[PDB]
Order: structure tokens, then C-alpha cells, then sequence
DNA sequence: AATGTTCCAGCGGAATCGGCAGCGGG
DNA sequence: CCCGCTGCCGATTCCGCTGGAACATT
């Protein structure tokens, strides 16, 4: 089982009519992968880890020697897929075998012709550059000529079948993002490549779009914009155009079947809403509706990024109105009243009303500079609703446990932006964050993070306004 | 080796009579002469053109 | 409106002065030239429907000279003139550099990388061509096949025979052009020689299977030479014809011997009325000769005319996007209004009367089209937009 | 013979096999009558579409073994041509008839039986 | 069937007299069968170079097969025809060939029976392709192989029925006892002679059938019909010349690439425009601008009414005629009404004029669907299929202008003499058989450049007229035609 | 200086077909 | 909120055909 199947794999290389023997080797590779994945003991996991990668004989050297084999593709493809599985099956100690894998990845890409193996020879290499994002054990991967060749392999005939090209754009972006240190100079060429190709995809009265290419271009551009920001004040052309492309990639189609361009466009928007500063105040209404739409999409990963993009959008426009809210009276009123629309409307949703409350809390602070009274007009109806909902009524049996952290972050946010505390609800304030504590184990990850955000946020808010109410942080911690 | 075409175009008010219900004969003449000249100029031949205007 | 293969004046488009002007001009130009002048007259609608503005300006193709050889003795010097062949755009869309607009400021290349671990470049002079033969390749290279290739024995218009029963049917012409052989100059006896040949070939149903090569370099083609049938000249038209490898046999299931597709006589007469509604031919002026409604063999190519006007617009106006296709083009490429008006009804009679146009699950959308309490009661009593 | 949905042809075959077994156990003169019909319906399967042929033969032979004697040859010609579950159906079809095939060793060996016992499927 | 390759297993007898000259000084029938198989491979590897071929000899002392039955030697298993396999099969020609077969396999044995056909079955069985047709060519002279044993005859009969069950058709090509036919014998049940058809006249062809298009023909605006547009006449031409390395003999994968924006570097699709410089002015467009300006319609035919089959003359054609035929795929019921108006266009002698647009973004081009009735007989000669026939109509400058200034009349007496000349010159034109000189010579050259047989065959230029033959058939009269009106006379 | 052949790129039936979602299952 | 097939649905490949641009003889 261990190191003997690999031995048979290298033994069956020279057998004549390596077609049935090809299937036997492929089955052996499948069994090896199944065995290694089934392995649960970390000690034997590292043992087989060292076992598979050996210079004298192994699958790595097999791929390095089976290069000139047309029929050895499905076996090569199976080995590459197993390598992709392994690179995340185990930890971050691939190092002694990393660089050669990367090298062989390029080899198993730069010679193999079938796109069924050109994809894994990009999946494995993207995985390698993601799991060694740290500079250590990584400068052995020369980003220089890697970028050079994977950027020169798209200056040629319209050959590569729009899926390998998708992964190529993803990898160019990732090179822009992981290790941004050597490619300080050629990122302009990569930006111009991304914008030009995305242009051709979104402006043509010919040729129904290569949607995988559009998704790859957008996600790669997102990654490249990390560490290579173009804020919307220095060069006011490329940021306009990137945001225009993001709009068109998230413009609401009446009837589209595949959701891959909206996913990557929404993830770009979520990551980099701050990047598009002044472009993000013109059609904000339509952005609001489209973000609610894709929050209500009933997909699996389209909502996961639509909600993040909506959150970042509201966050950025809140941080924006909170600067010069003189001509932002109308926009402020619109946002807060649409949050009222989300929260007073009778909807059977869960993550819907958890948007209005958080937007309420974010937009609270910009209200202190328009009224200085609505920080108190709010935060009272907010605590009053908290008391009605999850202090007295259906305190035990209901579904209203999901939407407590939103209340708590909103409360803390308006709390910081509110001087001369009403000081009659503070007992209920502490009685509310204690009971946010009480219900932490009946939640899920990625709100447990946000619930911890709410708890530290309330703490850091009430604790920064003199010792009188910082005396209640002791009481709340004690009661929790 | 080369041929010369010398067109003539009437432009007068009667030629440019306001639309009797379909379209103007003068503008039809304009369309046809534009077809002729565009094909001649895009054929790169040495078939010269001399244009004159009457009813001016 | 623009051109419709039909009438010119809408209801009454003539006046007395216009009629007399037409009379005097036609009389003067007839006396100057003759009946050919009256033959050469058109409107602004068909001159946009025809190439009539382009006459006697372009030149004859080539008087390609060869000889009709029957056996080794019956020789007839001939000049073939090239007849129908597809025309094409004579300019290449030249690649340039973006935003600097210079043709020389770009240069492509071609590098023959090997199937090795990288782009292990090799030079041009160390690459010879192969050929597929089985599972491997044959190092044929170049000079070798330029020696042991077929040799053509020069340009040859030698007749391979004749045939009465026309197995040479139009569904087998295989060509890319049509040739038309008349005569030569220089004491035209060969004129009447081949004229005798074709006046023998025309009256009785025989054809002329012939061998033809353009020159020494060109490959030889066996074709059929149907005899010319016109009054002002008498030619021997020539057309290429398949070789044993060219023509394919495709078994298609029969229709007369088909059951589940059996058409009812109701359908037959329905499409009878459909055909007679949209017939493009008729008889008139008591001449017992058919007229040519929608004669698709005289109107120009919309391709290069639309290209001409598109490039005109983009050349004068470097900013505006591509224009739309003219209305007169779309009138070129549409049947006359009379047939459509006579047509709408049997069209719908078929629409209902025939089985359904069932399956429709296809879309070809372009990129630009896919990404571009008491207080409340007191208030109610006080104010109300509606009433009652 | 309705090859567009699984249950129509598969269950027609299975109920037909049940009917055939019943009219065999009842010694009546009707079994051969549509035994020939079902045989013919399989014969149109043998050489235009193989997977439906083996599915329907397995379904008839789950309850009626004595209809593969006149199909064993076919199944062997198809036995090394299947890799998925169709090979499992093929081998069950051969298994319903083995106790009486004259040698069956040569046909199996010719078809790589030893090498196919070594696969992973249970 | 499309992804379906037909196949041949060659079962060549070598027992007692097919091996031996048998008092005949022309060719031993074992060598005759070897020549036959050689011809088959030559024909296929260049006409049908995707099929499966196999040669197996039986009745031999040695025995190679998957199951190890005696006397059966599977020379080659089913695989694509190669130059190497025909070279390997070449070494059994002549007396030296007979002795080479002896020293490697060796004639003469208790030649086995049905087991032999058994091997053929397995050779078909143990392949992983899709076989449209399966057949076994059986080259033998022994035609009464059971004057002594009756059990083996019955076992052979059972196994032959066993083989015809699974779609395997025996068709034995026929060696001879005297050299020609005298053996009128009785294996008519085992089978479902003239090997000369199978030795020479398969020199070069190609095999396929495919649709070239699946378009809609639209009548008014919404009653669209599902038509396919095949071509029955192609102009096949010499295969592509792959580039090989001079030393390693490998197909280098060339890569083209543009650069040098005055900085060298590397240009990218969007870094370039397209231009034309007419007269003294350049015009600049985007790639998509040019690709779009040649857009008029979605693919498919639009009916433009009907016209008689007397107005479209025959001196107008532009392209090889296509052939449309209804497939009931895009819209159902297409075949029914398609046949309906085909019958109507027949009886009315009318044809469906249309505006063809074959591909997505292509200029329109006027076409005419000339109706076409099929043809068949008791012999089932599918000479023509039933449907329409897309004749492409020239537009306006396709039609060139000839001088037309030729007017000299003729003498209607010698015209009959020329008539008689062409009446003795006539013969059946053809339905087939005009092998392409250049292509045939090319295939010869590839053969005798990968078969090593240093003399390349000489393609007989069938196209070249036999001028001397028809001159001696003519007689000495055309000289009188020359002297009649145009004597040399200085 | 025109024309036919060679060459290259781009679009398409057709076959696989993997897998993208979507209706059953616990 | 999960798990299993079961279509049908995009892309892939590999032929194949056409168009367009190159390229060598007179």
C-alpha cells in the first residue's frame, strides 16, 4: 500500500502497449489518494507525505518523466488532482517539496496540451501561491518569470479555451496579490490587460460573452487590486472604468442562468468599495436594490458575497456621509427610511432585517451632525424594540435569536456617537449585552466572529466615556 | 488604360421639391451619386471623376 | 420608398413639361446612339438596385489564349474569357498599433518551440514538413515533393470526348468560376471552326467533356463544356467537375416512401396557394414571355456596399460608432411588396393548417445585450386622500 | 422497448419476466408465444444500443433465467465492453445460466475474468 | 452512425494448396491473399485512415492468440492501419516470402475449425471502440474442409451462427484450385472470386457524413422549419503538411506572437487596431467594428417566394451546390411540410428562392432551392436523394463582361460533318472514375516514401485524352475541314 | 501586372461529459 | 439544514469547411 503502488506505477512506465497498464496505474493512483485522504493520524500522514515525494522514485518524478506521453493524461490528471487535494489535506509544511511541485506544475502545464490537465496545472499552482503567501519558503518561486510566461501565454492566437484562460487571469491577479514585492513594475501591464479584456467581454455586438473568462478576469483584478490600490483620487480614469465594469457585472439581468460574474464582481466590490470612492455616490439607490435582490437570491455562494458587498457598501457610504453631511441630508434620509422599510415590513426572511439594523447603527453617527438629537431619538426605540423582542416576549420559544448581534452592534455604534447618555436605559443596555453573551453557543461561525465584534464593540464604546458607566462593564462581565 | 466619368447634378428648387409624399428625387440623386463615388474611391482605380453642378 | 422591384411613381408622378422633356431628351439621345440608348435608362430606385451607373468603364478580364485540341489534328486556337466568379474585397484590414496609429510600429513573428520542458526554440532552417500516413508522420519536406510531384505538360484545353446523355447535371459543377470561349483575333478561322463544333453540340443534346489547366503550375481539371445559347455571340461555356474523391454518397431516407410524414391534400393545396401567391414570375404585355420579378442576378452585393458606407461614416466622423444598415439596402434584399401583400393570408393558413413549430429553446444574445389607538384614528378622521 | 425513461422499460421487462416465470410454472401453451416476442424485442436492442439491452435482459432474468441461453453469446461479446454497473448486470446475467453452460471457463478467461475479479467494486 | 468505424479481420488460409503453386506459374494463392491485404491497407490508410484492421493466419504449426488455441496465429490485432504493419506484412511475398512465413509460422497442420472463427469474435469483442460494421474476409481455396470429420463441421456451423448473431458478417474472398473459378461449392450458410475490385480500384477516397449546418428556413416571420445543409460535392485536397524536426522528427508546436510597440516587449489583443490606407488617408477600426460591419441577419434561410426552373439559367453558378434536407430537431414536423412543398415544387416545376445566411455574422447571399426528386430501383441505387438543392446566385459583379464583338456566320453543310466526328467521338461520360492526378500522385509518393519501395508508382493520368486513339478512330477527314475554308496558302 | 496554390484562422455539427443545479431522502 | 441520483447544460475536442491574407510564377 505504502510506496509499493508508486513503485508499480514507475515499473509500468516502460511496458509495451501502455493502455491497459495505463488504467491499472490510474486505479493505483486513485487507491493511493483514497488511502492518504482516509489517513487520520498526523504522524502517518507526515510519513506518507515524505513517502510520496522522493527524488529516486515517486509520482513527482513520474510526472517529470511521463511528459512525452499522449495517452498518459487521465493518469497524469488524476495525479494532479490528488496533488491539489493533498496541498490542503495537510498543513503548511510542504516547503521541502514546494518549489519542485511549482516547477513541475509549470512543466505539467507547459507541455501537456489537454485542457483537462492544463486546469489542474493551474489549480495546484494557484493553491501553492495561496498557501505560501508568506515570504519565507516562497522567494524560491521567482514571481518574475512566472508572471512573464503566464502573461506571455495570452499574447497569441485565440487558442486557450476560456477556462484555462480564466485560471490564468486568476493566477495573474494572485501573483499581483501574494508577494507584491518583485512585480512593482509590471502591474501596470497587468491592469491594462485586465481592463482591456474585460472591455472586449462587456462591449461587443458579436460573440456571446465568455462568462468564465469574465469571472476569471474580475477575480484576478480583485486580487491584483490588493497591494496595488488605485484609490479614486490619483488617476481618475482607471477607477471609473473598474467600477463601471463592476456595475455592469452586477447589473440586474431579467433572466440569466449562471451566477459567476455576479459572484466575483460582488466579491471585488466587497473587498474594495473604499477603492471606488466618488463613483460610489451617483446611482447608490440602484446599488441598494440590486444588493437586496442578490441577498434574497436563494443561492449558496451568491448570497454569501452579496451580503458582504452590501455590508461594505453601507459601511463605505456611512464613512462617506460622516464627512460633509450638508448636501447628504437627502441621501441620509433615504438610507435611513429604506432601513425603516426593511424593518417595519412583514417579511419571513432572516438576514433581511439584520441588514436594516446594522445600517441603522452605522448611519447613526452621521445623524449626530444633522440633529444631535436623533442619536437619542434612536437608541431608545432601538432599546425599546430590544426589550419587547428578547427580554419579555418570545424570550424562550421563537426564531428571533439570529438578529440580536445586529441590535448590539447598532446600539454600540450609536452609543459612541452619543454624549450625555440618557442614563435610564443603561441597566437594560448591560442586561442586553449580558444576554447576547447568554446565547452565544446557539449560533453559527462567522456570526460568532461578528457577535464577538458586537460584544467588544459595546465594551469599547461604553468604556471610553468616563468611569461612571465604565463601572458597568465590570457588572456586565461579571454577569456574563 | 484609364476611363473618365463626368457626372452632372441638378440641385434646383424643382429638383429639391418638398416631399410629395415619399422622398425627394434630388436626395435620391445624392444617394446614387454617393454610391458611385464611394465605390470609385474604394476601388483605387485610375478612373477619374469630374463633378459639375447646375441649377445653382 | 427606395427600391422594390416594381413601380416608380406612387399614383401620378408625371406632368406635361416632364413628359415633353423626357420625349425630347430620349429622341435626341436615340438619334445620337440608337435603341441601345433607350435600353440604357433607369430610375433612382433601380440604379440603387443595379450596377447600371457602372457600365463600359471596367475592362475585360483576360483573353486567356489556348487551343481546342481534338485528337492531335483538329486544332482550334481560342481565347477563353473568364466568366462568373465571386468578387471580394481588394483591401486588407491592416493590423496597426493602438493609440499611435503606425503600421510599421508593429511586427509579429513565428517561433517553433519544441515539445520539451520549455520553449526550447529551434530555427526555421532545421524544420522540415511531415505528412499524416497512418499513426506516424512522413518526412516529405519540400524539394523532394517539388521533384516527385505531378507535372502538368503546360496549359492544355484538350477535349477528352463528348456525351449525348447529360450525366453532366448542374448539381455537379464543383467549380469556382465559369469559362466562356468565343474565338480569337487574327484572321478568325478558328472562330468558325469551334462555331461548327458548338453548332453541332447545341442542336443535339451532346456535351463536351474537356481537360483544362490554367498554366504549367496549375493543376488539371476535367469538366463539361455546354454549348452557348445566345444571339449576339456563340460560345462554349466550360465548368469544372468532380474527381472520384470529390463527390460523396450520402444515404438519405426517402420522402415519397415515408409514412409518418404523410401530407394531406389539404396541406398540398394550401401550399399550392402559398406558392402561387409568392410566385416571382408572370406573363404580361401579350408577348407570351415571362418577366423577372425580383431578379436576384442583377442587384449588387450588400456586403461591400454596406462596408463602403460604414467606412465612409467612420472615416469622416472618427468618433461616432458604427451606423445602421441603410433602409435602401434592406429594400434591396426583400421581395416586392406585391408578393408579400398577396402572401400574408396563405402564410397564416399554413401557420394554423400545418403541425406546430414546436421546439424553441435557443438564444444567441450578444455581449452588449447581456451586460448593457386614537391618535392614528384622529389623523384618519382629519386627513384622507380618498373618501367614503 | 420504450428507451427514454428508466422505469417504463425496466419495469416492463421485470413484469414480463414475472409473467414468463408464471406461465412456465403453469404448464400452459402460452409461454413460448411471447417468449419469442420478448426475445425479438431484445434482438432489436442487441446491436443498436447495448446498455438498454443488458438492463432489460437482467430485468427479465431476475425471475426468468431461461431466456439468456439464447443470449449468452451476445452478453459475452458485450462483457468486455462495459465498465460501469452494466458489467455487473452482464455478470449477473451470466450467473443466472452458469449451471449448464458447457465449459464457461474459456469464454470467461477470453473476456479477462481473472483481471476483473481484481477490481475494487464489492 | 458517425463515431463509428468499420473493421476488417483477415483470416488467411495457409494449409496445403493455398500455400503451393499447384502447377500454376502465375501466383500462389497465399501470396495472392497477401497482395490482396497489402492493397486493402494501402487503400484504407489513405482513404479511410481511421478503421480497425487485423490479419490472422490459421492452419499453421505455431499458434499466437489470446486464449492459446492451437493452429491460430493472430499476426496483428485490430488497430489503425500504419506503414509499419504493411511493411511487416510485406515480408511474405514470393518464394522467399513463402519460406519466410515457413521459418516464422509455417504452413501445414491439422487446421483447426470454429475455434478459428472464435478468435475473430474475440478480436472484435476485446476492443473499446464503436464498430459500425464488422466483417471477416476469409481467403481460402479449401472449400470442402470436412470430407473426413462431421463433428467439427457442426461445431463450425454453430459458431458461425453464433457470430452472425452479434453482427459479424463472413464474406470469403475466394482463392482457386486451378487459378480461376471451377469450385462451385456449398458454404452458402456460413457466408452472407472477384478480388480485382479489392486489389486496384480503392486507390483514394475519404469517409464521412456530416451536416455542415443545422439552420432554420423561415417562411413568413414565425413558421420556421428545421433544415440541414449538407454538401454532396466537396473538392477534397491534400492533407495538412505538419512540421517536423530535422533530427528528432517531432511535430514542433509553433506559436505566433506580436510585439514591438517601439519598445519590443509584448503586445496584447487589445493593444492593436485594424486599418486601411486608401489614397492619402488612413482609416482606423476596432476588431469588433470590422467583425460587425459584415452583419445582416441571423443564420438560416428566409423564404423569398418561388420561381420557375426555367429562369435560373445554368451558366450562372458561383459555388458547389449544397443540398438541404429536413431534420426533425430544431422544430418538429419539419419533414412533413418540407416534403409537402417539395412535392408541390416538383409538380409545379418551381423552386424556393431565398436569402441564405450560413453562419452567425456573415453577409447575406441569394440562393435558390431547386427541387430534387430521388432515384432508386430494385437494385436500390440511391443515385440521388430527395430534397432541395441550394444553388448560389451571383449578384452583379460576379458576372463579368466579355467583349461580345464576334459575328461571323457559318456554313451549314460541314456542320453535319463535325456532328459525325463527335458522334464517333462519343461514349458514356461516367458516374464515377476520374481519380485526381495530383492527389493520386501525392498518395503514391507518401506510400513509396514510407514503404521504402524505392520506385514510386506512376499515377495513370486518366484525365489525359488518348489523342492517337481517337485520331485513328477519326479517319483522315479533318484535314479537308481545314482546307475547306482556311487553307494554309501562305 | 492577375491568377492559382499554399497557408492560416474561425465557425460549426457531433460526441463526450463533467457537472450544474434540482427534485427525492434521513 | 443535510444526502442521491437524474437529467440537460455548459465547455472540450476534433474533425470538417470557409474566408481571408500571403506568395510564388509572367
Amino acid at each position: 500500500g505504502v510506496r509499493c503502488s508508486l513503485l508499480r506505477l514507475q515499473e509500468t512506465l516502460s511496458a509495451a502497449d501502455r493502455c491497459g497498464a495505463a488504467l491499472a496505474g490510474h486505479q493505483l493512483i486513485r487507491g493511493l489518494g483514497q488511502e492518504c485522504v482516509l489517513s487520520s493520524s498526523p504522524a502517518v500522514l507526515a510519513l506518507q507525505t515524505s513517502l510520496v515525494f522522493s527524488r529516486d522514485f515517486g509520482l513527482l518524478v513520474f510526472v517529470r518523466k511521463s511528459l512525452n506521453s499522449i495517452e498518459f493524461r487521465e493518469c497524469r490528471e488524476e495525479i494532479l488532482k490528488f496533488l491539489c487535494i493533498f496541498l490542503e489535506k495537510m498543513g503548511q509544511k510542504i516547503a521541502p517539496y514546494s518549489v519542485e511541485i511549482k516547477n513541475t506544475c509549470t512543466s505539467v502545464y507547459t507541455k501537456d496540451r489537454a485542457a483537462k490537465c492544463k486546469i489542474p496545472a493551474l489549480d495546484l499552482l494557484i493553491k501553492l501561491l495561496q498557501t505560501f503567501r508568506s515570504s519565507r519558503l516562497m522567494d524560491e518561486f521567482k514571481i518574475g518569470e512566472l508572471f512573464s510566461k503566464f502573461y506571455g501565454e495570452l499574447a497569441l492566437k485565440k487558442k486557450i479555451p476560456d477556462t484555462v484562460l480564466e485560471k490564468v487571469y486568476e493566477l495573474l491577479g494572485l501573483l499581483g496579490e501574494v508577494h507584491p514585492s518583485e512585480m512593482i513594475n509590471n502591474a501596470e501591464n497587468l491592469f491594462r490587460a485586465f481592463l482591456g479584456e474585460l472591455k472586449t467581454q462587456m462591449t461587443s455586438a458579436v460573440r456571446e460573452p465568455k462568462l468564465p473568462v469574465l469571472a476569471g478576469c474580475l477575480k484576478g483584478l480583485s486580487s491584483l487590486l490588493c497591494n496595488f490600490t488605485k484609490s479614486m483620487e490619483e488617476d481618475p480614469q482607471t477607477s471609473r472604468e473598474i467600477f463601471n465594469f463592476v456595475l455592469k457585472a452586477i447589473r440586474p439581468q431579467i433572466d440569466l442562468k449562471r451566477y459567476a460574474v455576479p459572484s466575483a464582481g460582488l466579491r471585488l466590490f466587497a473587498l474594495h468599495a473604499s477603492q471606488f470612492s466618488t463613483c460610489l455616490l451617483d446611482n447608490y439607490v440602484s446599488l441598494f436594490e440590486v444588493l437586496l435582490k442578490w441577498c434574497a437570491h436563494t443561492n449558496v455562494e451568491l448570497k454569501k458575497a452579496a451580503l458582504s458587498a452590501l455590508e461594505s457598501f453601507l459601511k463605505q457610504v456611512s464613512n462617506m456621509v460622516a464627512k460633509n453631511a450638508e448636501m447628504h441630508k437627502n441621501k441620509l434620509q433615504y438610507f435611513m427610511e429604506q432601513f425603516y422599510g426593511i424593518i417595519r415590513n412583514v417579511d419571513s426572511n432572516n438576514k433581511e432585517l439584520s441588514i436594516a439594523i446594522r445600517g441603522y447603527g452605522l448611519f447613526a453617527g452621521p445623524c449626530k451632525v444633522i440633529n444631535a438629537k436623533d442619536v437619542d431619538f434612536m437608541y431608545v426605540e432601538l432599546i425599546q424594540r430590544c426589550k419587547q423582542m428578547f427580554l419579555t416576549q418570545t424570550d424562550t420559544g421563537d426564531d428571533r435569536v439570529y438578529q440580536m448581534p445586529s441590535f448590539l452592534q447598532s446600539v454600540a455604534s450609536v452609543l459612541l456617537y452619543l454624549d450625555t447618555v440618557p442614563e435610564v436605559y443603561t441597566p437594560v443596555l448591560e442586561h442586553l449585552v449580558v444576554m447576547q453573551i447568554d446565547s452565544f453557543p446557539q449560533y453559527s461561525p462567522k456570526m460568532q466572529l461578528v457577535c464577538c465584534r458586537a460584544i467588544v464593540k459595546v465594551f469599547l464604546a461604553l468604556a471610553a466615556k468616563g468611569p461612571v458607566l465604565r463601572n458597568c462593564i465590570s457588572t456586565v462581565v461579571h454577569q456574563g | 488604360n484609364k476611363a473618365a466619368v463626368v457626372l452632372c447634378m441638378d440641385v434646383g428648387f424643382t429638383m429639391s421639391n418638398s416631399i410629395p409624399g415619399i422622398e425627394s428625387p434630388f436626395e435620391q440623386a445624392k444617394k446614387v451619386i454617393t454610391m458611385f463615388v464611394q465605390r470609385q474611391v474604394f476601388a483605387e482605380n485610375k478612373d477619374e471623376i469630374a463633378l459639375v453642378l447646375f441649377g445653382t | 420608398r427606395l427600391g422594390g422591384h416594381g413601380p416608380s411613381f406612387p399614383l401620378k408622378g408625371i406632368t406635361e413639361q416632364q413628359k415633353e422633356g423626357l420625349e425630347i431628351v430620349k429622341m435626341v439621345m436615340i438619334s445620337l446612339e440608337g435603341e441601345d440608348g433607350l435600353d440604357e435608362i433607369y430610375s433612382f430606385s433601380e440604379s440603387l438596385r443595379k450596377l447600371c451607373v457602372f457600365k463600359k468603364i471596367e475592362r475585360h478580364s483576360i483573353h486567356w489564349p489556348c487551343r481546342l485540341t481534338i485528337g492531335s489534328n483538329l486544332s482550334i486556337r481560342i481565347a477563353a474569357y473568364k466568366s462568373i466568379l465571386q468578387e471580394r474585397v481588394k483591401k486588407t484590414w491592416t493590423v496597426v498599433d493602438a493609440k499611435t496609429l503606425k503600421k510599421e510600429d508593429i511586427q509579429k513573428e513565428t517561433v517553433y518551440c519544441l515539445n520539451d520542458d520549455d520553449e526550447t526554440e529551434v530555427l526555421k532552417e532545421d524544420i522540415i514538413q511531415g505528412f499524416r500516413y497512418g499513426s506516424d508522420i512522413v518526412p516529405f519536406s519540400k524539394v523532394d515533393e517539388e521533384q516527385m510531384k505531378y507535372k502538368s505538360e503546360g496549359k492544355c484545353f484538350s477535349v477528352l470526348g463528348f456525351c449525348k446523355s447529360s450525366q453532366v447535371q448542374r448539381r455537379f459543377f464543383m467549380g469556382n468560376q465559369v469559362l466562356k470561349v468565343f474565338a480569337a483575333r487574327d484572321d478568325e478561322a478558328a472562330a468558325v471552326a469551334l462555331s461548327s463544333l458548338i453548332h453541332a453540340l447545341d442542336d443535339l443534346d451532346m456535351v463536351a467533356i474537356v481537360r483544362y489547366a490554367y498554366d504549367k503550375r496549375a493543376n488539371p481539371q476535367v469538366g463539361v463544356a455546354f454549348p452557348h445559347i445566345k444571339h449576339n455571340y456563340e460560345c462554349l461555356v466550360y465548368v469544372q467537375l468532380p474527381f472520384m474523391e470529390d463527390l460523396r454518397q450520402y444515404m438519405f431516407s426517402s420522402l415519397k416512401n415515408s409514412k409518418k410524414y404523410a401530407p394531406t391534400e389539404a396541406q398540398l393545396n394550401a401550399v399550392d396557394a402559398l406558392i402561387d401567391s409568392m410566385s416571382l414570375a408572370k406573363k404580361d404585355e401579350k408577348t407570351d414571355t415571362l418577366e423577372d420579378l425580383f431578379p436576384t442576378t442583377k442587384i449588387p452585393n450588400p456586403r461591400f456596399q454596406r462596408l463602403f458606407q460604414c467606412l465612409l461614416h467612420r472615416a469622416l466622423h472618427p468618433r461616432e460608432p458604427l451606423p445602421p444598415i441603410q433602409q435602401h439596402i434592406w429594400n434591396m434584399l426583400n421581395p416586392p411588396a406585391e408578393v408579400t401583400t398577396k402572401s400574408q393570408i396563405p402564410l397564416s393558413k399554413i401557420k394554423t393548417l400545418f403541425p406546430l413549430i414546436e421546439a424553441k429553446k435557443k438564444d444567441q444574445v450578444t455581449a452588449q445585450e447581456i451586460f448593457q389607538a386614537e391618535n392614528f384614528r384622529v389623523l384618519v378622521k382629519q386627513k384622507k386622500a380618498s373618501f367614503e | 422497448s420504450f428507451v427514454r425513461y428508466k422505469e417504463v422499460y425496466a419495469a416492463a421487462a421485470e413484469v414480463l419476466g414475472l409473467i414468463l416465470r408464471y406461465v412456465m410454472e403453469r404448464k400452459n401453451i402460452l409461454e413460448e408465444s411471447l417468449c419469442e416476442l420478448v426475445a425479438k424485442q431484445l434482438k432489436q436492442h442487441q446491436n443498436t444500443m447495448e446498455d438498454k439491452f443488458i438492463v432489460c435482459l437482467n430485468k427479465v432474468t431476475k425471475s426468468f433465467p431461461p431466456l439468456a441461453d439464447r443470449f449468452m453469446n451476445a452478453v459475452f461479446f458485450l462483457l468486455p465492453k462495459f465498465h460501469g454497473v452494466l458489467k455487473t448486470l452482464c455478470l449477473e446475467v451470466v450467473l443466472c445460466r452458469v449451471e449448464g453452460m458447457t465449459e464457461l471457463y474459456f469464454q470467461l478467461k477470453s473476456k479477462d475474468f481473472v483481471q476483473v475479479m481484481r477490481h475494487r467494486d464489492d | 452512425k458517425y463515431s463509428g468505424r468499420d473493421s476488417l479481420i483477415f483470416l488467411v488460409d495457409a494449409s496445403k494448396a493455398m500455400f503451393e503453386s499447384q502447377s500454376e506459374d502465375e501466383l500462389t494463392p497465399f501470396d495472392m491473399s497477401i497482395q490482396c491485404i497489402q492493397s486493402v491497407y494501402i487503400s484504407k490508410i489513405i482513404s479511410s485512415d481511421r478503421d480497425l484492421l487485423a490479419v490472422v493466419f490459421y492452419g499453421t504449426e505455431k499458434d499466437k492468440n489470446s486464449v492459446n488455441f492451437k493452429n491460430i496465429y493472430v499476426l496483428q490485432e485490430l488497430d489503425n492501419p500504419g506503414a509499419k504493419r504493411i511493411l511487416e506484412l510485406d515480408q511474405f511475398k514470393g518464394q522467399q516470402g513463402q519460406k519466410r512465413f515457413q521459418d516464422m509460422m509455417g504452413h501445414g497442420s491439422d487446421y483447426s475449425l470454429s475455434e478459428v472463427l472464435w478468435v475473430c469474435a474475440n478480436l472484435f469483442s476485446d476492443v473499446q471502440f464503436k464498430m459500425s460494421h464488422k466483417r471477416i474476409m476469409l481467403f481460402t481455396n479449401e472449400d470442402n474442409p470436412h470430407g473426413n470429420d462431421s463433428a467439427k463441421a457442426s461445431r463450425a456451423r454453430t459458431k458461425a451462427g453464433d457470430l452472425r448473431d452479434t453482427g459479424i458478417f463472413l464474406d470469403l474472398m475466394h482463392l482457386k484450385k486451378p487459378g480461376g473459378f471451377d469450385i462451385s461449392l456449398f458454404y452458402r450458410d456460413i457466408i452472407s472470386s472477384k478480388l480485382e475490385d479489392l486489389l486496384r480500384k480503392v486507390r483514394a477516397k475519404e469517409t464521412r457524413k456530416r451536416a455542415l449546418s443545422r439552420l432554420k428556413l423561415k417562411l413568413n416571420k414565425d413558421i420556421v422549419i428545421s433544415v440541414g445543409i449538407y454538401n454532396l460535392v466537396q473538392k477534397a485536397l491534400k492533407p495538412p503538411p505538419i512540421k517536423l524536426y530535422r533530427e528528432t522528427n517531432e511535430p514542433v508546436k509553433t506559436k505566433t506572437r506580436t510585439f514591438n510597440t517601439s519598445t519590443g516587449g509584448l503586445l496584447l489583443p487589445s493593444d492593436t487596431k485594424r486599418s486601411q490606407i486608401y489614397g492619402s488617408r488612413q482609416i482606423i477600426l476596432e476588431k469588433e467594428e470590422t467583425e460587425e460591419l459584415k452583419r445582416f441577419d441571423d443564420p438560416g434561410l428566409m423564404l423569398m417566394g418561388f420561381k420557375p426552373l426555367v429562369l435560373l439559367k445554368k451558366h450562372h453558378y458561383l459555388r458547389p451546390s449544397l443540398f438541404v434536407y429536413p431534420e426533425e430537431s430544431l422544430v418538429i414536423g419539419s419533414s412533413t411540410l418540407f416534403s409537402a412543398l417539395l412535392i408541390k415544387c416538383l409538380e409545379k416545376e418551381v423552386a424556393a428562392l431565398c436569402r441564405y445566411t450560413p453562419r452567425r455574422n456573415i453577409p447575406p447571399y441569394f440562393v435558390a432551392l431547386v427541387p430534387q426528386e430521388e432515384e432508386l430501383d430494385d437494385q436500390k441505387i440511391q443515385v440521388t436523394p430527395p430534397g432541395f438543392q441550394l444553388v448560389f446566385l451571383p449578384f452583379a459583379d460576379d458576372k463579368r463582361k466579355m467583349p461580345f464583338t464576334e459575328k461571323i456566320m457559318a456554313t451549314p453543310e460541314q456542320v453535319g460533318k463535325m456532328k459525325a466526328i463527335v458522334e464517333k467521338l462519343r461514349f458514356t461520360y461516367r458516374s464515377d472514375s476520374f481519380e485526381n492526378p495530383v492527389l493520386q500522385q501525392h498518395f503514391r509518393n507518401l506510400e513509396a516514401l514510407a514503404l521504402d519501395l524505392m520506385e514510386p508508382e506512376q499515377a495513370v493520368d486518366l484525365t489525359l485524352p488518348k489523342v492517337e486513339a481517337m485520331n485513328k478512330r477519326l479517319g483522315s477527314l479533318v484535314d479537308e475541314f481545314k482546307e475547306l475554308v482556311y487553307p494554309p496558302d501562305y
